[PDB]
């Protein structure tokens, strides 16, 4: 939050360092308001504005359809997470070390520890 | 009781998909211009390390659930040129090109409807705009209308809007020749549904409207804590040193610096309650993405309210409108049912119908609609003889197998 | 590694071992001292414990998410859309993993395609004609049948055509004639 060589003032903050282009490319480290930043072409860190996709038009007909001649198989991969580690806190050993007056305050607050 | 009208509703409903983002660090908040406030801060600086690791885990979060429910291709797709769909006028849910934005009109209906950082109330802006996000809201409404459920697996289908509505309809069990006797009844009822739920929006969107109050409502709850003396005689850094010294005022300070650390704690957990809400509802709504508007889903209760043949996804302010295209039977008489027919001793059971009659004649039709069918051979089969049924009428078949011989 | 930072804070003390306490300061006037050390280390199990319970919501949520799919993915087939992996799934293979499932689906997407005629029905001797699961293609003159799915060109017959009423109910309906195999059996 600080008003503003290459100087891009955006409506997320200022950047002080990447010179902004008209040309779009894929996002890669997101900044802020729809804006990403990565290195390409010599080559430094530039800034310019995100791609939001190949931008394309199916044409509309009123009497013809596609059928499919080439059939494909593809595998693919998830990663779901089932269970984890576990632990134990106590509070005879954590709070309170070897000593006596320690344990003698705690039984006034038992019911937390229990 | 056998339907012999049809009609078509359209329904609503309004699920969040993300919130507002909000960063809190103990600089502006727990210290001042002040010099000691630093130096006792350093001694709890594990629980305000725990909270520049909470709430930015929480604003990751944010941007990935939009990247779930609106990100499903990855081509942008546009209207076509042409307009016509086969009698169907759209224009309702088609981005107007005369409107500064690239949003439809009822995009822009529901928009209408939908001092704090000098204390450590810093707001992080969101990274998606709202002229992307109506972007990707276009190319799946374009998708739909044209291709239907082929563009989310694979390479784009091109087909007319009047063969694939026929498509969409026999998902219930209805056959698709009625779809075309009856296609301009179709196109007043769908054009008629449209209307109702403009009508409807022009004069309630509360599942948007009370996650911002309960985000504004907590971020007052700090505001009233600074102010606060916490048993002591003041609340600012700058006039507790102006009158005490830090010798004498070190039994006031870190009253409250103690004081402030109970409402970070309790802040940051009604956030991470709040982020699993949202966090729930967007596995809801990126399924719903998945399932009623790619492809047909015969799941009850899940596509609106009844039989669901296609939908239509909106976009809306930190959520998703849905218009689904609900089916609902009307006008049924009365008809005498029986469970098969014995002919020259053999039980004919049907294969996808029910045998219907008027009290006269007998004919057979299917289980969604009353079509007024001869009893013939081919739609039935024959299994067993008739004295292993319960309930068996006696009729004789018209057998098409007669006439083909003469 | 957060607990253990917790035992070398002071909290606002002198110092943050028990035994210097009763050692540099008198009982009677140490017990000021020590319960500032106890309530500074409650605040902290208090939120590690909190923390723990929205962990385990999250670890809950995703065995009730896989539990799902272990159970309808892997054993039997499951007709969603979008729903076990990306495509038309068929069978799934599910592998152990370290604190978690690694699943591995076999989807069935389509390649290449062309582009041919079609019609919404066919109109022969006055009556219209409409497919019982397939689509109407034609590739020259010709008319021929396939499915919705891979391209099988058949004869157009008496077997996967009936008859619904006229031609004059049908917007823009063909005119071309359907083959009869019942006339060369009869002769």
């Amino acid at each position: 939050d600080v008003n503003c060589s290459n100087v891009f003032q955006t409506r997320a903050g200022c950047l002080i360092g990447a010179e902004h282009v008209n040309n779009s490319y894929e996002c890669d480290i997101p900044i802020g308001a729809g804006i990403c930043a990565s290195y390409q072409t010599s080559q430094s860190i530039i800034a310019y504005t995100m791609s939001l996709g190949a931008e394309n038009s199916v044409a509309y007909s009123n009497n013809s359809i596609a059928i499919p001649t080439n059939f494909t198989i593809s595998v693919t991969t998830e990663i779901l997470p089932v269970s984890m580690t576990k632990t134990s806190v106590d509070c005879t050993m954590y709070i309170c070390g070897d000593s006596t007056e320690c344990s003698n305050l705690l039984l006034q607050y038992g019911s937390f520890c229990t | 009781a056998i339907p012999t009208n049809f009609t078509i509703s359209v329904t609503t409903e309004i699920l969040p998909v993300s919130m507002t983002k909000t960063s809190v660090d103990c600089t502006m908040y727990i210290c001042g211009d002040s010099t000691e406030c630093s130096n006792l801060l350093l001694q709890y600086g594990s629980f305000c390390t725990q909270l520049n690791r909470a709430l930015t885990g929480i604003a990751v979060e944010q941007d990935k659930n939009t990247q779930e429910v609106f990100a499903q291709v990855k081509q942008i797709y546009k209207t076509p040129p042409i307009k016509d769909f086969g009698g169907f006028n759209f224009s309702q849910i088609l981005p107007d090109p005369s409107k500064p934005s690239k949003r439809s009109f009822i995009e822009d209906l529901l928009f209408n409807k939908v001092a704090q950082k000098f204390n450590g109330l810093t707001v992080l802006p969101p990274l998606l705009t709202d002229e992307m996000i109506a972007q990707y809201t276009s190319a799946l409404l374009a998708g739909t209308i044209t291709s239907g459920w082929t563009f989310g697996a694979g390479a784009a289908l091109q087909i007319p809007f009047a063969m694939q509505m026929a498509y969409r309809f026999n998902g219930i069990g209805v056959t698709q020749n009625v779809l075309y006797e009856n296609q301009k009844l179709i196109a007043n009822q769908f054009n008629s549904a449209i209307g109702k739920i403009q009508d409807s929006l022009s004069s309630a969107l509360g599942k948007l409207q009370d996650v911002v109050n309960q985000n504004a409502q907590a971020l007052n709850t700090l505001v009233k804590q600074l102010s606060s003396n916490f048993g002591a005689i003041s609340s600012v850094l700058n006039d507790i040193l102006s009158r005490l010294d830090p010798p004498e005022a070190e039994v006031q300070i870190d009253r409250l610096i103690t004081g402030r650390l109970q409402s970070l704690q309790t802040y940051v957990t009604q956030q991470l309650i709040r982020a699993a809400e949202i966090r729930a509802s967007a596995n809801l709504a990126a399924t719903k993405m998945s399932e009623c508007v790619l492809g047909q889903s015969k799941r009850v209760d899940f596509c609106g309210k009844g039989y669901h043949l296609m939908s239509f996804p909106q976009s809306a302010p930190h959520g998703v409108v849905f218009l689904h295209v609900t089916y609902v039977p009307a006008q049924e008489k009365n008809f005498t049912t029986a469970p098969a027919i014995c002919h020259d001793g053999k039980a004919h059971f049907p294969r996808e119908g029910v045998f219907v009659s008027n009290g006269t004649h007998w004919f057979v039709t299917q289980r969604n609609f009353y079509e007024p069918q001869i009893i013939t051979t081919d739609n039935t089969f024959v299994s067993g003889n008739c004295d292993v049924v319960i309930g068996i009428v006696n009729n004789t078949v018209y057998d098409p197998l007669q006439p083909e011989l003469d």
